[PDB]
């Protein structure tokens, strides 16, 4: 009987000051919020529930009013910013904290539900939710011996809601937050259902996107060499969130980079590289370039795992957006490298498929491509052998693509092309 | 992200 | 050198 309520119905059970009445008209109104089909979310606002709803949280006496209000407000906190602000204004994350200790595990785990909706929305309410204190009793419902003897389905939304408490920047979250989460974080990271797995693996990737600092907060727990592994998953959903934390690490110092190749990361990319999703290929050759901006004796160990010619392979062929972070992994490669691993690449045939994006309507990637070409040229300089690899560029085209690129219209794309002709081609 | 409780 | 990911 609580199924297509009006709002105006609604509002008239809630304010019945009769408790079966109202707990009947929440029900309504959960139900209402729980359509797929454009939910009356502001028309329940602006009928002024949210308060009522909230004062019916702590309504200890009466559970099931407790957990309809608890999913309504959920589902509105689920929505814009503006309606999840709403919920907030009502005071709401103090009461869905105090339903953390609830002994009802379906009312403590909506109040799980909604805290994550409303850390979610972005970085202030995020923080605003730490400073209620919500971070101590979340972390208790996990306080168990073994993950496994818990909730399926409760668990899952515990763990998105702690990687909804790592998530956004500007400003990170609070240090001693991310010190206060990483040990039961690094916990789920090392359970085996996918759906835990995947938010883990989200939650480290935000906790890396930052600085260095920020970076070896997370490298120190030891959690690398899990991510090496989840990066290995058949899960899409696991592979992803893996690999953008392992590129984000690589961002960082030589040291934590290192960190990354010692776990064994490398021996991955093979598949990573020619992987069918596009935003792989993207994510993994961009970890690549950051990994040949590293030490010579990373870019080493790049050649020893044979992934030189899996560069030249996105190079040749892939979304171009992928085509742009290979070339990135090119120019580090020739910048940071020493001559005879400069030879090896031109070996594996880097030169005819470095030549053909020239043709690319990217006015960064042409410069992105011509500092390559000088890298390369200067270690030709170095064995007398300019002249073989001029020839090399002729042969395939690129001389008459760098001699078009004297009359392109960006400054240093033109000053540049010109020198390699005058020095190389003259 | 948001969830909402279907 | 290094390039941090785009917010994009």
């Amino acid at each position: 009987g609580t199924v297509n309520w009006s709002v105006e119905d609604i509002v008239k059970g809630i304010n019945s000051n009769n408790l079966e009445s109202q707990l009947q008209a929440t029900q309504a109104a959960r139900k209402l919020l729980s359509r797929e089909k454009q939910p009356p979310i502001d028309n329940i606002i602006r009928a002024g529930l949210i308060p009522k709803f909230v004062s019916f949280l702590g309504k200890t006496d009466c559970s099931p009013i407790q957990f309809e209000s608890a999913w309504a407000l959920t589902n509105i906190a689920s929505g814009t910013s503006e309606q999840t602000k709403a919920v907030v204004d009502g005071g709401a994350i103090p009461a869905f904290i105090s339903l953390l200790a609830s002994p009802h595990a379906h009312i403590s785990e909506q109040a799980v539900w909604a805290l994550g909706n409303i850390a979610g929305d972005g970085s202030a309410f995020r923080d605003l939710v730490i400073k209620h204190g919500a971070i101590d009793p979340l972390l208790a419902l996990l306080a168990v011996p073994d993950l496994s003897t818990l909730a399926c389905g409760y668990l899952r939304n515990l763990t998105w809601t702690l990687s909804n408490l790592c998530r956004n920047k500007n400003p990170a979250p609070p240090l001693d937050a991310v010190e206060q989460i990483l040990p039961t974080l690094v916990r789920l990271l090392h359970h085996n259902d996918p759906e835990v797995l995947a938010d883990s693996c989200w939650a480290i990737s935000y906790l890396t996107d930052g600085p260095n600092e920020r970076i070896e907060m997370v490298v120190k727990k030891g959690v690398v060499p899990q991510l090496v592994k989840l990066l290995g998953a058949t899960e899409l959903p696991i592979v992803t969130p893996a690999l953008r934390a392992i590129g984000n690490i690589v961002t960082g110092t030589d040291e934590q980079t290192q960190k990354v190749i010692d776990a064994g990361a490398l021996a991955v990319f093979p598949s990573l590289l020619t992987n069918p999703k596009t935003n792989i290929q993207k994510e993994a050759t961009w970890t690549m370039s950051n990994i040949t901006a590293g030490r010579q004796d990373q870019i080493q160990q790049v050649v020893n795992h044979g992934l030189v010619p899996f560069l030249v392979g996105v190079l040749s062929k892939a979304d171009f957006k992928t085509q742009k972070e290979a070339a990135w992994a090119i120019t580090n490669y020739t910048s940071g490298g020493t001559v005879e691993q400069i030879v090896y690449l031109v070996h594996c045939g880097i030169i005819e498929p470095l030549m053909n994006l020239l043709s690319a309507k990217d006015t960064k990637i042409i410069q992105v491509i011509l500092d390559a070409i000088s890298n390369i040229f200067q270690a030709a300089e170095k064995l007398g052998e300019t002249e073989k690899l001029s020839i090399m560029i002729e042969e395939c085209g690129g001389l008459d693509k760098i001699e078009a690129l004297q009359r392109h219209e960006n400054e240093s794309v033109y000053k540049a092309s010109l020198n390699l002709i005058e020095k190389y081609f003259s | 992200e948001k969830r909402p409780r279907s």
